[PDB]
Formats: structure tokens, C-alpha cells, sequence
């Protein structure tokens, strides 16, 4: 299958920014959407952001709206999430996913209905 | 009676939500208004795009291959799809391309949203022959803060 390869995770202080990237190993078709979920220790996985591959239209989880921006480059077959004004509660393992499910539905879809997943990248935001 | 409902870009280009450049909550509301409490027939890629059943409608998926979700009704032919709808005043066919082509000759009504967007795509709504149809409703809307493009709702009835 197509592999989703994540990069960009790391440790930053509260208030800083961090840019995550997800590269798909094979070219995506216009009918796909690609996006990010995250899972903090002891918590359920939750939706972060998604972008439609053909349309380039976006949707965000309520807790990150305004602070995060998702984008994709067709030529390089890559998607990026620019995360600004980071808070300690943004600490989590971030997972890239792709699916034919409409991007607009990702904020409420059960995550296991998406069939393509990256393996997770750790983001840690410390007030120390 | 069988009806088709579709959103068409310039040159009748159609496609899945992820492929198309527009965001038209008003059109989604139009779709819901005109399909609620009616059975809907869709193809497998359209099912894959919606991700879960459309609420308040009987969901029927037309595919040659076995079903992979017991929440909805799976059928293998046009006739089986129609039978699955039972005795109702109106069956709504919701695409995509091949499904529209299969049901168009049986349809007596079209609900079309004409969107002012030029879109590259290989999939088109079937060539309906305009003189065979009567336009009975038309409503134009400009783009606004919520709706990315201008659009016109039209309903046609077969002569
Ligand atoms: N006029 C028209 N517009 C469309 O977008 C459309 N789309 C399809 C196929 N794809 C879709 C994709 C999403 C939804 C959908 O989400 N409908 C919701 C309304 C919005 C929402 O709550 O998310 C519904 O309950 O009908 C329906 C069909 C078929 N005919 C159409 N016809």
C-alpha cells in the first residue's frame, strides 16, 4: 500500500511553533483527503486537521482552530501542519492518515474507518 | 418515480467532495431538503466518500461486489436497487457518474445545482437532452461568506 511517512516532531517550549510533515510514498488521487489525529497519554485519539487532496479545502478540530494551518503540495506529494502558539495540552503522539472519506467528515468519523495511517510522531510542549 | 440529484461544474464535470474545489453549505442543505425521508441509491465510491449512512433516508449501495458494511443495503443491479426502495413516491439517485448514467433513462425528474466553477475532471453528468425536459424551478445565488462560488438550483421534469 501507500506508506505515510511523518517527520518534524520534537520538544519545544510553550508559545513556540512546530511544523509537522507527512509524505505519501505513492502519488495520491484527487479523491483522497489527508490529515492529522493526535493521542495524548490516557486520552482517546482526536481529530486535528484535514485537507482534501484534489480541492485543497481544509477543516480543523475545535481545539486547534486559528492556531494550526494544514496545507499540501501536489507536486511533492506532501502535506504539512504548521502548529503555532503551542500549549502544554498539545503534547501528544501525532498520526498522519489518508482516506477516501470526505475531508469535511473527519471531525466526527471514528478514526478506525480511515485505512491508511502513519506510525506516529511525538510532539512535546513544556512550560519548563 | 425516479429522480437524480447532482452538483455540476462547467461542462457538466462532477466528482467526489475531496476532488471538487467548492464549499457550498447551501447546496448541502438543498441536497438534504430534497432527499430527506426518501430512499437514496448511490455507487460505492460515493458511499466511501460519505463514510457513514445519510441520516433519515434508506441507504442503498449499488455495486457488483459483496457489501462491506451491514448498516446499509447492498444491491448488484439497477432492478435490485429499485426493488429495495419498495413502494415510495420518489426514489433519489445520488451518483456518481456511472450510477447517474444507469438511472437517467428511467428518471422523470432532475435536481441540478449549476456551479460557476471551472474544474478539471474526467467524470461528467450524463448528456441529458435539454429539449426532452421542462425547467420548472430555477433559483440563482451569488457567492457569499459561507459559499465559495455562485450557484443555481434547477429542477427539470421529463416531457
Ligand atoms: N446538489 C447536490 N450537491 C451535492 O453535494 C451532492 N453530492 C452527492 C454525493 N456526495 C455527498 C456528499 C456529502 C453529503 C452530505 O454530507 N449530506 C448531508 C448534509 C451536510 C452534512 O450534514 O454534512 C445530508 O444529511 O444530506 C451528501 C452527498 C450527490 N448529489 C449531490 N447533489
Amino acid at each position: 500500500q501507500v506508506q505515510l511517512q511523518e517527520s518534524g516532531g520534537g520538544l519545544v517550549q510553550a508559545g513556540a511553533s512546530l511544523r509537522l510533515s507527512c509524505a505519501a510514498s505513492e502519488r495520491l488521487t484527487v479523491d483522497y483527503a489527508i490529515g492529522w489525529f493526535r493521542q495524548a497519554p490516557g486520552k482517546e485519539r482526536e481529530f486535528v486537521a484535514a485537507i482534501s487532496w484534489g480541492g485543497g479545502l481544509t477543516v480543523y478540530g475545535e481545539s486547534v482552530e486559528g492556531r494550526f494551518t494544514i496545507s499540501r503540495d501536489i507536486a511533492k506529494n506532501t502535506m504539512n501542519l504548521q502548529m503555532n502558539v503551542l500549549r502544554p495540552e498539545d503534547t501528544a503522539n501525532y498520526y498522519c492518515a489518508a482516506s477516501r472519506i470526505s475531508y469535511r467528515v473527519w471531525n466526527t468519523i471514528p478514526y478506525n474507518k480511515l485505512t491508511l495511517w502513519g506510525r506516529g510522531t511525538q510532539v512535546t510542549v513544556s512550560s519548563h | 418515480m425516479i429522480s437524480l440529484i447532482a452538483a455540476l461544474a462547467v461542462d457538466r464535470v462532477i466528482g467526489m467532495e475531496n476532488a471538487m474545489p467548492w464549499n457550498l453549505p447551501a447546496d448541502l442543505a438543498w441536497f438534504k431538503r430534497n432527499t430527506l425521508n426518501k430512499p437514496v441509491i448511490m455507487g460505492r465510491h460515493t458511499w466511501e466518500s460519505i463514510g457513514r449512512p445519510l441520516p433519515g433516508r434508506k441507504n442503498i449501495i449499488l455495486s457488483s461486489q459483496p457489501g462491506t458494511d451491514d448498516r446499509v443495503t447492498w444491491v448488484k443491479s439497477v432492478d435490485e436497487a429499485i426493488a429495495a426502495c419498495g413502494d415510495v413516491p420518489e426514489i433519489m439517485v445520488i451518483g456518481g457518474g456511472r450510477v447517474y448514467e444507469q438511472f437517467l433513462p428511467k428518471a422523470q425528474k432532475l435536481y441540478l445545482t449549476h456551479i460557476d466553477a471551472e474544474v478539471e475532471g474526467d467524470t461528467h453528468f450524463p448528456d441529458y437532452e435539454p429539449d426532452d425536459w421542462e425547467s420548472v424551478f430555477s433559483e440563482f445565488h451569488d457567492a457569499d461568506a459561507q459559499n465559495s462560488h455562485s450557484y443555481c438550483f434547477e429542477i427539470l421534469e421529463r416531457r
